[PDB]
C-alpha cells in the first residue's frame, strides 16, 4: 500500500533533522549500516550460507557415484582432503568441484577402459 | 555448588552509543553541529543559517544527481558488509513488453505511469483489481479533468474493488 | 543554567542464557609512535580502574622493518636510499571479565581508539566441558 | 598393504557431524 | 584511458586468467598426480594446450599501479622505486621515513 | 645534490610554508606524516588499496578547491570513515563553501562505499614560515 | 617404525582430516591445489589494477559539467588551441599520406 | 563582502564543561580550542608557529575527548551494561577445576572500507590432560594419537584450527576433534594386540 510509505515518510519528516551531536551521527550512521558493528568481528555479514563444519570437512557423501576399490578413489580422496582444507570456498563451488571431476571421468569413458582398469 | 555464573545482557548496536551520548548535553557557546566550526563558516544570521543550510542540501542533491546519471561508474563495491545505501539508484523499468510487468515498475517510478496504463490497454491485456489499484495510487499522490478520465477507466473498464477504488 | 530533563532511557535487560567468561583478554595494540601509544596506555588503563579489571600493561619489543631503493632515476646503483618503518607494541592484559564486561570495555576502547594504530584482541574464553565427555562410556 | 575399516558415519551421527 | 598499451594488455591477461581460474585448476588435478594412468594424462596436456594463450597466470606481469612501470616495483604498495620515494618523501604514506640508523 | 621534495632558496623573497621548509630527512623528525592509516603497520595489509585512494583524494581535492589550497590535506582514517582536515583560503563566498562540501561528502562516500568526513579551516592567507 | 605405529598414523590422519592412505610426495601436490586459493583467483592478483578507464572517465565528466577543474587537461587544450591556431593541428584520418 | 568573527575563545567559560565541547574524535579546529598551543619547530629569532594555520597540529591524533573528566562521566553510564565477575573464581586453581578448557580466539581491526581478515579463522583449543577421565591405557594411546600437539612438560593438549572458513565453524569443528579423540583413546581395537 502506497498510503503506509506516505504515512511513514510524513512522519520521518518530523521524526529527521539535520544533526546536533557527533554521537547522533555515528548512531544514524549505524543503524543506516556506514560505521561497523562494534564491537568489531572479522565475520560481521558474511554467514555463509548458514554452513556448518559438517559441510566443509566431510565430503565423503558425494563420492558415493565413483568406484570404491579403484584408483578413482585414490584421487578423489585428495581431492577432498584438498577441498576439505579450504577456507577460501563456500560449499556449493565444492559441490560443483567435485561434480565436474564427475561428469569428465563419466563423459571420457574409452580411455578408463583402454587403460586396463575397469572404471564406472 | 560453589561455582557461580552471571546472566548476560543484551543491547542494541546503538545503545551504548545512546547512553554514551546522554552524558553529554547540548553546548552553550558552540555553534550547531551540522554547520562548520570554522568562522568563517559559521551562520551569523538566521536567514543565514538557512542559506547555508540550503546551499549544502543542494551540494548533496547535486552529487545525487550525478551518482544517479552516470551509475557505472560507481557499480565496484570494496565495503565487505556491502552498505545498499552507498549504491547508485535506477529510475528505469526492467522490462518494457510485457505489459503485466511494465506497469509495476513504472508505478513506483507520473506521466510514465499513464503511459504503461495507454501501452498495457493497447493489446487488450487484461489488469486485475491489484494492478491497477497502484496505478491510480500513483494518481492519487501526485496529481483535474484528466482525473475524470482516468477515474472512468477505473470503474468502466474492470469491476474493481471497492476497497481499492474509495482508497 | 539550562539542562534538559530526562535524558536517559536505555535498553538494556537480562536475559537467562547464562554470560559467557573470559580468563585472559589480550589486547596488542600496534602504532607509528610511541606519543600516542602511551596517552592511549593512560585511558585505557583507567578506564579499566573506574570498571574494576586490574589491568596489567607491558610493552613489547618494537620491530624495524628497513628496505633499500636507488637513489637516483636511471643510473646509479652506488648510491642507495633507505627507508624505515617503525613499529611499536603495547599489550593491554586483562583478567577476570565476563561476555558482557568485556563486550563494554571493547565497546568504549575501539570507539575511541586513534587514525593510527591498530589492535589485535585475543579472548581465552572459558568453558567446563562439552557434552558428549562429561562422563560417556562409547 | 592391509587396510583397515573406520566407522565415520557412525561417529559423525554420534557425535554430531553428519 | 589507462596509463599505457601493456598495462591495457596486461589487465585483460588478468581478467581472462580470473575467468579461466577454475577450470586450469582442474585440469592441473590430472596432470600433477602420479595415481591416474598416464593415457589419460596425455590427453589432458592437450586441452590445456587448447586453451586461450592469456589464460595462464604466468603472463600476468605486476607493473605499477600509478607508471606501469614493469620493473623495480615493490608488491606491497604496487609502487615503482621511484612513485614510491616522490609520495614518501612529502609524506602522504604513514610510517614510512628515511633510514638512520 | 638532493632534489626530492624539497624547494630551492631563492634570492630571500620567496614564502614557504612549514611542510616545504622540510626537507624529507627531518619527516617523524621536526614534521609528521600527511595521512595515517594502518596499511603501513607491520602485521597488516591492504596497504595499495588506501595508497591509491589517498593519491585519488589529493588529485580530487586539489581540483575540487581550486586555488583557495593552502597546504596539503591531512587524510585521517579511523574505523571505516575517512576524515578529511584541508586549510583553504577564503576566497570563495561561505554559500559555495557549502555547495562544496555537501557534494563532496557524498560523491565521495558514494565512490568509496564508506563514510567521509570533510573538515575545513579558513585561513586569511598562507601562512609564512621561513622568510618571506 | 613397527605395525602398531603404522596403524596408529594411519588412525590419526583419518580422524584429523589428513590423507589416509599413503601417497607419493609428487601426488600430495593435487592436495595442495586444493588446500588453498589458486593464484588467479587471489584478490592481491585479480584486483591489482584499479579501474582507471573508470578514474578518467569520471574525472573528465565532471570537468565537463564544471565541478571538477583539471589544470593539465586544461594545459593541453590551450597548447593544442595554439596549435591549431599557429596551422599546424591534427589531420583528418584518411588524408595524410595520400592528400 | 568579507566577514570575518572572533573566534570561541572570546566566549569560552572559564567552567564550561569540555566533553560538552569536544564529545567526539574532532580534526582539532582551533576556533573550538582556547588553549593557546605552539606546535613547531622554532625559528632562530622567532617561536613555534601558533595554533592557527598550522598544519602539525592537525596531522597528530587529538585526545582532548578522551579527558579524564570526560572519560569518568562516560564510564559511570557504562556500568548499567557491564554484569559482576564472581568471587568464586578469584584464583586459577579453582578455575582449572571448574573450567579446564582454554578457547583462545582472535579478533581484529583495521581501519578501511574492509572488515574480513583472514588471521580471524584461527581457533586455539587448550585442555589439560590431568582433569580427564582417561585411564592409562586410553592416555597412552591418546598421547600417540595426537602426537606433538600434547606437551609432556606441561601436560597440555592443544588443537589449532584453521580449515574452516567461519570462526564458529572452527570452534564447533574443534569441540568435535576433542570428542572423537576422547572416543577414540578409548577403542582397543584388533591391531593393538600386537
Ligand atoms: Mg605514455
Amino acid at each position: 500500500s502506497l498510503w503506509d510509505i506516505e504515512f511513514a515518510k510524513q512522519l520521518a519528516a518530523v521524526t529527521e533533522r539535520p544533526f546536533q551531536n557527533g554521537f547522533e551521527e555515528m548512531i544514524q550512521w549505524t543503524k543506516e549500516g556506514k560505521l561497523w558493528e562494534f564491537p568489531i568481528n572479522n565475520e560481521a555479514g558474511f554467514d555463509d550460507d548458514g554452513s556448518e563444519f559438517h559441510e566443509h570437512i566431510f565430503l565423503d557423501k558425494y563420492l558415493q557415484d565413483f568406484p570404491k576399490q579403484g584408483p578413482i578413489r585414490h584421487f578423489m580422496e585428495l581431492v577432498t582432503c584438498g577441498l576439505s582444507k579450504n577456507p577460501y570456498l563456500s560449499v556449493k563451488q565444492k559441490v560443483e568441484h567435485i561434480e565436474w571431476f564427475r561428469n569428465y571421468f563419466n563423459e571420457k569413458r574409452v580411455i578408463l577402459k583402454e587403460s586396463g582398469i575397469q572404471l564406472n | 555448588e560453589e561455582v557461580v555464573i552471571p546472566k548476560k545482557k543484551t543491547w542494541d548496536k546503538v545503545a551504548i552509543l545512546q547512553a554514551l551520548a546522554s552524558t553529554v548535553h547540548r553546548d552553550s557557546t558552540a555553534a550547531p553541529y551540522v554547520f562548520q566550526d570554522d568562522p568563517y563558516l559559521i551562520p551569523t544570521s538566521s536567514v543565514e543559517s538557512h542559506s547555508f543550510l540550503l546551499a549544502k542540501k543542494s551540494g548533496e542533491n547535486a552529487a545525487k544527481f550525478i551518482i544517479n546519471s552516470y551509475p557505472k561508474y560507481f557499480q565496484k563495491d570494496i565495503a565487505e558488509p556491502h552498505i545498499p545505501c552507498l549504491m547508485p539508484e535506477y529510475f528505469e523499468p526492467q522490462i518494457e513488453d510485457v505489459s503485466e510487468a511494465a506497469l509495476q515498475e513504472r508505478i513506483k517510478l507520473q506521466e510514465p505511469s499513464a503511459n504503461y496504463n495507454f501501452q498495457q490497454r493497447e493489446q487488450s491485456e487484461e489488469l486485475e483489481e491489484a494492478t491497477e489499484a497502484d496505478n491510480e495510487k500513483s494518481k492519487t499522490k501526485a496529481g483535474t479533468w484528466r482525473t475524470k478520465n482516468n477515474a472512468e477507466r477505473i470503474f468502466a473498464l474492470m469491476p474493481e474493488k471497492n476497497a481499492h477504488s474509495y482508497c | 543554567v539550562d539542562v534538559p530533563k530526562d535524558m536517559t532511557k536505555p535498553e538494556i535487560t537480562i536475559s537467562d542464557e547464562p554470560d559467557t567468561l573470559y580468563k585472559r583478554l589480550s589486547v596488542l595494540v600496534k602504532g607509528h609512535d610511541k606519543a600516542v601509544l602511551d596517552s592511549y596506555e593512560y585511558f585505557a588503563v583507567l578506564a579499566a580502574k573506574e570498571l574494576g579489571i586490574s589491568i596489567k600493561v607491558h610493552e613489547p619489543p618494537r620491530k624495524i622493518e628497513r628496505f633499500t631503493l636507488l637513489k637516483s632515476v636511471h643510473i646509479f646503483k652506488k648510491h642507495r636510499v633507505q627507508y624505515e618503518m617503525r613499529t611499536l607494541y603495547r599489550c593491554l592484559e586483562l583478567e577476570h571479565l565476563t561476555g558482557s564486561t568485556a563486550d563494554v570495555y571493547l565497546e568504549y576502547i575501539q570507539r575511541n581508539l586513534p587514525e593510527g594504530v591498530a589492535m589485535e584482541v585475543t579472548k581465552t574464553k572459558l568453558e567446563q566441558l562439552p557434552e558428549h565427555i562429561r562422563k560417556p562410556i562409547w | 598393504a592391509a587396510a583397515a575399516a573406520a566407522a565415520a558415519a557412525a561417529a559423525a551421527a554420534a557425535a554430531a557431524a553428519a | 584511458y589507462y596509463v599505457d598499451w601493456k598495462m591495457l594488455r596486461d589487465v585483460k591477461r588478468r581478467k581472462m586468467a580470473y575467468e579461466y581460474a577454475d577450470e586450469r585448476l582442474r585440469i592441473n588435478s590430472l596432470r600433477k598426480n602420479t595415481i591416474l594412468p598416464k593415457d589419460l594424462q596425455e590427453v589432458a596436456d592437450e586441452e590445456i594446450a587448447s586453451l586461450p594463450r592469456d589464460s595462464c597466470p604466468v603472463r600476468i606481469r605486476n607493473r605499477c599501479v600509478m607508471t606501469s612501470r614493469p620493473r623495480g616495483v615493490k608488491r606491497r604498495w604496487r609502487l615503482s622505486r621511484i612513485v614510491f620515494r616522490h609520495l614518501a618523501d612529502h609524506g602522504q604514506l604513514s610510517g614510512v621515513q628515511r633510514a638512520m640508523w | 645534490k638532493n632534489r626530492a621534495a624539497r624547494v630551492r632558496v631563492s634570492k630571500g623573497d620567496k614564502p614557504v610554508t612549514y611542510e616545504e621548509a622540510h626537507a624529507p630527512h627531518y619527516i617523524a623528525h621536526r614534521k609528521g606524516w600527511l595521512s595515517l592509516h594502518t596499511g603501513n603497520l607491520d602485521g597488516e595489509d591492504h596497504a595499495a588499496e588506501r595508497t591509491v585512494e589517498d593519491v585519488f583524494l589529493r588529485k580530487f581535492m586539489l581540483g575540487t578547491f581550486p586555488g583557495c589550497l593552502a597546504d596539503q590535506l591531512v587524510l585521517k582514517r579511523r574505523a571505516n570513515q575517512l576524515e578529511i582536515c584541508a586549510l583553504v583560503l577564503r576566497q570563495l563566498p561561505p554559500h559555495k563553501f557549502y555547495f562544496l562540501v555537501g557534494y563532496s561528502e557524498t560523491l565521495l562516500s558514494h565512490f568509496y562505499k564508506c563514510p567521509v568526513h570533510l573538515h575545513l579551516q579558513t585561513v586569511p592567507s598562507k601562512v609564512v614560515y621561513k622568510y618571506i | 617404525l613397527s605395525e602398531y605405529a603404522v596403524r596408529m598414523s594411519r588412525l590419526s590422519a583419518r580422524l584429523f582430516g589428513e590423507v589416509a592412505r599413503p601417497t607419493d610426495s609428487k601426488s600430495m601436490k593435487v592436495v595442495k591445489l586444493f588446500s588453498e586459493q589458486p593464484l588467479a583467483k587471489r584478490k592481491e592478483t585479480y584486483d591489482w589494477y584499479p579501474n582507471h578507464n573508470t578514474y578518467f572517465a569520471l574525472m573528465g565528466t565532471l570537468r565537463f559539467l564544471g565541478l571538477y577543474r583539471d589544470e593539465h587537461q586544461d594545459f593541453r587544450d590551450e597548447q593544442l588551441r595554439l596549435k591549431k591556431l599557429r596551422g599546424k593541428g591534427k589531420p583528418r584520418k584518411g588524408e595524410g599520406k595520400r592528400a | 563582502r568579507r566577514k570575518a568573527l572572533p573566534p570561541r575563545t572570546e566566549k569560552m567559560a572559564v567552567d564550561q564543561d569540555w566533553p560538552s565541547v569536544y564529545p567526539v574524535a574532532a580534526p582539532f579546529k582551533p576556533s573550538a580550542v582556547p588553549l593557546p598551543v605552539r606546535m613547531g619547530y622554532p625559528v632562530k629569532r622567532g617561536v613555534p608557529m601558533a595554533k592557527e594555520g598550522n598544519l602539525e597540529l592537525l596531522k597528530i591524533p587529538n585526545f582532548l575527548h578522551l579527558t579524564p573528566v570526560a572519560i569518568k562521566r562516560h564510564c559511570e553510564a557504562l556500568k548499567d551494561f557491564c554484569t559482576e565477575w564472581p568471587a568464586a573464581l578469584d584464583s586459577d586453581e579453582k578455575c582449572e577445576k571448574h573450567f579446564p578448557i582454554e578457547i583462545d580466539t582472535a579478533d581484529y581491526v583495521s581501519a578501511g572500507p574492509s572488515i574480513r581478515n583472514p588471521k580471524a579463522r584461527v581457533v586455539t583449543l587448550r585442555v589439560k590432560l590431568s582433569s580427564l577421565n582417561l585411564d592409562d591405557h586410553a592416555k597412552k594411546k591418546l598421547i600417540k594419537l595426537v602426537g606433538d600437539r600434547y606437551c609432556k612438560s606441561t601436560d597440555v593438549l592443544t588443537i589449532k584450527t584453521d580449515r574452516c572458513p567461519l570462526k564458529r565453524q572452527n570452534y564447533d569443528y574443534a569441540v568435535y576433534l576433542l570428542t572423537v579423540l576422547y572416543h577414540e583413546s578409548w577403542k582397543t581395537e584388533e591391531w593393538e594386540k600386537k
